[PDB]
């Protein structure tokens, strides 16, 4: 009767709290004592046992204090004695695998768990009967109490969590993880280190995301719960990308002392299922079966019509079917791939008739992409000779000198821009021609001839970029997606091709091929969905990733129509275009002359034929091969319209023969030219943003109708426009909004 | 900032 029997905490439910640390030889274990110390319900200690910690003359005051110290070290939170016995003396509690059973159990206090413990335990095991018929201890239920939470004092600390070895740079506690804890792709970096610079496709390890904030809003008070698993099961996903992540797979990982395990537990599988809804793991070219869907039932009642079989339809198709709803994509053509469409006949090369470059491969999907395939990139040299007409090769001075006045001429239409509106938007082309001629007429600076041609191949670089003549192009907004982090890292050729990742984001799902959509009825209860030839197809969302130059041809008739305001940002953007010639060789005539480098520019001899050929690409990184690509971009693609394929080769011939002048340059045996701009379901390379526009238009574009119609492509991603990855990040997005 | 924040979970 000296000493009490009630919890400190008021409102506390335990009406018999027994001591779990029983350090002091003093304890008063299940009896009276000073004071009941609460760390949850369920669990309490004595006061005799704080004391034996606590005090200076107690013989685990040593203990305390080595860990006081490690804790204040390389930790923010207080290392108070609560904190003391929820890191280092709470006994364990580890869940029975026995599919039957699965009840929760204590383990006894000397007991370590580790996660090969967690992932075969089951009740009485131990390292020296009828078990699992024992009854569960009653704090077990307790936990799901949606007060319990809010009666555990201390948020939990994960131990040894794999998120661990990219963190060493933050304080363990502001991330979710114990302060007294002491060969991955180079490509994944999911983390912003603390203070760096934007890049794309990063979270911060110790600040919710907007949408984090939004799905679990119980969290925006203490984030410390959710940061440690999201960041376990990211960094897990990414130390493993080859196969889907599970709770099961998750929870050995989960590694904390106390009752909070459970609770720990019990939310790792909703979170798990949101970072799968929203895309950022169980993805990419992973492929599941019927019996494993990465989603609950709850998601599955639903079914999806995706119009076209590109990046961006493939991505939302892919992410769907493994998501568990029905999904039917309809293409136009008698292929898949869209804009990417790869030629494997080159002899031991793939040369792509459409996309092949990754520019940015730190946190792209493509680069996760070809992890999971175990297939390589070639990092492209930083050499590119300028080859003028005919063998010159341009002093890199002259070269740099000029980039650097074309860089000088961009920065000043970013002060110009600064004051101005859409309705005041002039042509790119036009205010850096004015700019230019300002600067030669006030400082009677006379560049030569060369210096002129060098800044005209410069010119058509940015040309090639927006796949326009930059007359055509916003000077205002030529540049906007800047605003926004983008990927770092290296820029590569993908050298198998992406038809790879196209095949094997394809393989398994329902696709009709050669179905192209004429309409899309959304009035009424299904969407009514019909091909040019009068096949009937119906489902209750429809996904619309046809390229923006069929958006603009009105090729599709939508009923209801599309709004005055979603027709004004489709006729904003630019349907940009470059072509693609592929030459084959007997052998390898350049090696002489540009020694190994990926490629080599050429000298444009006029304005006239400037983007004609700018470029050549080495096809063949392992140097054995002989394979030119090169690109006609800005005003040489008109010149090119009315010419036929043999005559686009006699004028790549000419040029290449000029380059070369001091030597031979043998026939070529096999080619390809280009045809996009008159492909009837593309028309197009890649969009920009015409003069007037705004980079509001891509998601204007990307806004869905009634949670009905939805749509994505290059041209509806604001961040990432133009790329094979910015389609197919489109298509995840979409996805995302379609599961929810 | 928009500099910085992840694609996509900033949809909202
Ligand atoms: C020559 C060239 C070079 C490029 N280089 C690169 C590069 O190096 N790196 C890079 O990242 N990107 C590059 N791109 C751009 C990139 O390929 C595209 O951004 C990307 O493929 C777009 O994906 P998408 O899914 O949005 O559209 P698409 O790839 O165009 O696919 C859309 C699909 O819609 C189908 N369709 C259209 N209308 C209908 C209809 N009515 N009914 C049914 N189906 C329809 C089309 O047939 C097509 O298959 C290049 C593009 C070209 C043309
Ligand atoms: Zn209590
Ligand atoms: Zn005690
Ligand atoms: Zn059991």
């Amino acid at each position: 009767p000296l000493g009490s029997r009630k919890c400190e905490k008021a409102g506390c439910t335990a009406t018999c709290p027994v001591c779990f640390a029983s350090a002091s030889e003093r304890c008063a274990k299940n009896g009276y004592t000073s004071r009941w110390y609460h760390l949850s319900c369920g669990e309490h200690f004595c006061n005799e046992c704080f004391d034996h910690y606590y005090r200076s003359h107690k013989d685990g005051y040593d203990k305390y204090t080595t860990w006081k110290k490690i804790w204040t070290s390389n930790g923010k939170t207080e290392p108070s004695p609560k904190a003391f016995m929820a890191d280092q003396q709470l006994p364990y509690w580890v869940q029975c695998t026995k599919p039957e059973c699965r009840k929760w159990r204590q383990l006894t206090k000397e007991i370590q768990l580790t996660p090969q413990i967690a992932k075969t335990y089951r009740c009485g095991m131990k390292p020296n009967s009828d078990h699992c018929s024992l009854p569960e201890d009653l704090r077990v239920l307790e936990v799901s109490n949606h007060w319990w939470y809010s009666m555990l004092i201390l948020p939990p600390l994960l131990k040894d969590s794999v998120a661990a070895p990219l963190l060493s740079a933050y304080y363990p506690d502001c991330v979710g993880m114990s302060p007294s804890c002491t060969g991955m792709n180079r490509y994944f970096q999911p983390f912003y280190q603390p203070n760096e610079c934007g890049k794309a496709l990063c979270v911060r390890p110790d600040v919710m995301e907007l949408d984090e904030l939004y799905e679990f809003p119980e969290y925006s008070r203490d984030p410390t719960m959710y940061l440690a698993l999201r960041n376990l099961i990211l960094a897990l996903w990414y130390t493993n990308c080859k196969e889907a992540l599970t709770p099961q797979k998750c929870i050995p990982h989960i590694i904390v002392r106390g009752l909070v395990r459970i609770r720990c537990v019990q939310e790792v599988e909703r979170i798990l299922y949101f970072m799968t809804r929203k895309g950022l793991i169980n993805t990419g070219v992973l492929s599941v079966g019927a019996d494993q869907y990465l989603l609950p039932k709850d998601y599955h009642n639903k079914s999806v019509i995706i119009i076209g079989a590109g990046p961006a339809g493939l991505a939302a198709a892919r992410q769907l079917h493994n998501f568990g709803i029905k999904v039917t994509v309809l293409e136009a053509k008698d292929r898949i791939g869209g804009r990417v469409w790869d030629d494997k006949s080159f002899k031991g090369v793939t040369v792509g008739r459409g996309a092949q470059i990754v520019n940015g491969c730190i946190n792209n999907p493509v680069a996760l992409m070809c992890e999971q395939l175990g297939i390589s990139m070639h990092k492209f040299g930083e050499r590119c000779d300028l080859i003028q007409e005919g063998g010159r090769i341009t002093d890199p001075t002259i070269d740099k000198r000029m980039d650097f006045h074309f860089n000088a001429l961009l920065d000043v239409v970013s002060e110009w821009r600064k004051d101005k509106t859409q309705l005041q938007d002039v042509p790119l082309g036009e205010k850096i021609e004015e700019i230019y001629k300002a600067f030669i007429k006030e400082s009677g600076i006379q560049f030569s001839e060369l210096e002129g041609q060098v800044l005209q191949f410069h010119l058509s670089n940015l040309e090639y970029a927006c796949g326009s003549n930059l007359h055509q192009v916003s000077a205002r907004s030529w540049d906007h997606n800047e605003f926004f982090a983008q990927f770092a890292g290296d820029h590569t050729l993908l050298t198998p091709g992406y038809s790879v990742i196209i095949e094997k984001l394809a393989e398994g799902l329902d696709i009709q091929l050669k179905s192209p959509v004429q309409c899309i009825d959304y009035s009424g209860d299904e969407v009514q969905v019909t091909t040019t030839d009068g096949t009937g197809y119906s489902a209750q969302k429809v996904l619309v990733t046809v390229p923006l130059a069929l958006l603009q041809k009105g090729a599709i008739q939508f009923n209801p129509p599309l709004s005055e305001k979603k027709m004004k940002a489709i006729n904003s953007l630019g349907a940009g275009i470059i072509e693609k010639i592929a030459l084959q060789f007997p052998y390898r005539f350049w090696d002489s002359k540009v020694q190994g480098a990926d490629f080599f520019g050429h000298v444009p001899p006029s304005a006239s034929k400037r983007g004609l050929f700018a470029v050549f690409y080495d096809m063949d990184p392992q140097k054995k091969h002989s394979v030119l690509m090169s690109v006609i971009a800005g005003e040489a693609v008109a010149s090119v319209r009315t010419l036929d394929d043999k005559q686009v080769l006699q004028q790549c011939m000419a040029t290449l023969r000029e380059l070369f002048k001091e030597q031979e340059v043998p026939d070529p045996t096999k080619y390809f030219v280009t045809r996009w701009s008159t492909d009837p379901w593309i028309q197009m390379a890649y969009s920009f943003v015409k003069t007037g526009g705004s980079g509001e238009a891509y998601d204007i574009i990307a806004e869905d109708i009634q949670g009905t119609v939805f749509f994505a492509g290059e041209a509806t991603n604001r961040h990432f426009p133009q790329t094979v990855t910015g389609a197919y990040l489109s298509g995840v997005r979409e996805a995302s909004k379609i599961a929810a | 900032d928009p500099h910085f924040h992840h694609f996509l979970l900033s949809q909202t």
